[PDB]
């Protein structure tokens, strides 16, 4: 039962720059991990998981990185339907399991 | 054929090249004779508000065919019915935007591309350009091309 | 939007085992004819394995009797158990959603390296 702890619970930064999003672990969580955004009104949305790849499509303004028991996800320039809540997903042991967050809050302005 | 395009994708349009710009969007033939130009109009086409105004094609239902005008307004879905019904699943809306602002990179800046294309099939032609109007010498033994 | 993304790629001693994962968002799997592709550094492309909607999968020569492919179809995603990664193993791995004759091949990732210690 590894416990997951996200920061900042909320986040209001001003339009055109980046964004930095942090959530920190309390075991070794390598670099197997992946992050969610549920956008208000259907499914979450996987953006970037394990340690740093970027998805496919998915443009280069977005960045995950971190590794061990740490990690972050971060946006370069966020648009205006950017604000949603986004939750990290580990999986070290896979074999049905999973262990979410408690989410975060980014808007705009 | 003038159109926008996201600037890291300006290489997929060349004879035969694979890609989504060049399989679902617009697709030039294998063997097309002519030429593509491109601008970086990282100031014509872009508002600090988000020059989206386009939407580029990221659902298609097969591969296009060489200069096939694909304009729609569907939802790609997997299952029975699209999310008119249902929600969540085989809910997926082809025009997506592009999100054109300034403080986008190079790679992301809007490109005008402007494409020409020479059809030669049963050819009257009609356009060229070759007037020579050279200055008229007088009063020497010169050769001269009056009209022919 | 409808992507192929991977998850896995690292280092691990020859002989050992690894498994690389593919997880998908505003297209399912389930129904989609899943293949993953591989190019080694430098060189082609080569399909690996292939699994349906139904679940008979194929693999190829190079790697056959040594990797299985699964997907959590509850979540969406794909996954590829590999064992016993030799010499020839070492390659850049693509997750792909194919059609064929109706459409081919689109959706691609950007890649994930799998090499070992030498």
């Amino acid at each position: 039962e590894i416990v997951m702890t996200q920061s900042p619970a909320t986040l209001s930064v001003s339009p055109g720059e980046r964004a930095t999003l942090s959530c920190r672990a309390s075991q070794s969580v390598s670099s197997d991990l992946a992050w969610y955004q549920q956008k208000p009104g259907q499914a979450p949305r996987l953006l970037i998981y394990g340690a740093s790849t970027r998805a496919t499509g998915i443009p280069a303004r977005f960045s995950g990185s971190g590794s061990g028991t740490e990690f972050t996800l971060t946006i370069s320039s966020l648009q205006s339907e950017d604000s949603a809540v986004y939750y990290c997903q580990q999986y070290n042991n896979w074999p049905p399991g999973y262990t979410f967050g408690q989410g975060t809050k980014l808007e705009i302005k | 054929d003038s159109f926008v395009i996201r600037g890291n994708e300006v290489s997929q349009i060349a004879p035969g090249q694979t890609g989504n710009i060049a399989d679902y969007n617009y697709k030039l033939p294998d063997d097309f004779t002519g030429c593509v130009i491109a601008w970086n109009s990282n100031k014509l086409d872009s508002k600090v508000g988000g020059n989206y105004n386009y939407r580029y094609r990221l659902f298609r239902k097969s591969n296009l065919k060489p200069f096939e005008r694909d304009i729609s307004t569907e939802i790609y879905q997997a299952g029975n019915k699209p999310c008119n019904g249902v929600a969540g699943v085989n809910c997926y809306f082809p025009l997506q935007s592009y999100g054109f602002r300034p403080t986008y990179g190079v790679g992301h800046q809007p490109y005008r591309v402007v494409v020409l294309s020479f059809e030669l099939l049963h050819a009257p032609a009609t356009v060229c350009g070759p007037k020579k109007s050279t200055n008229l010498v007088k009063n020497k033994c010169v050769n001269f091309n009056f009209n022919g | 939007e409808v992507q192929l993304v991977e998850s896995g790629g690292g280092l691990v001693q020859p002989g050992g085992s690894l498994r690389l994962s593919c997880a998908a968002s505003e297209i399912t799997v389930s129904r989609n004819y899943m293949s993953w592709v591989r190019q080694a550094p430098g060189k082609g492309l080569e399909w690996v394995s292939v699994m349906f909607a139904g679940g008979s999968t194929f693999y190829a020569d190079s790697v056959k009797g040594r990797f299985t492919i699964s997907r959590d179809n509850s979540k969406n995603t794909l996954y590829l158990q590999m064992n016993s990664l030799r010499a020839e193993d070492t390659a850049v791995y693509y997750c792909a959603r194919d059609l064929g004759v109706v459409g081919a091949t689109d959706y691609w990732g950007q890649g994930t390296l799998v090499t070992v210690s030498s």
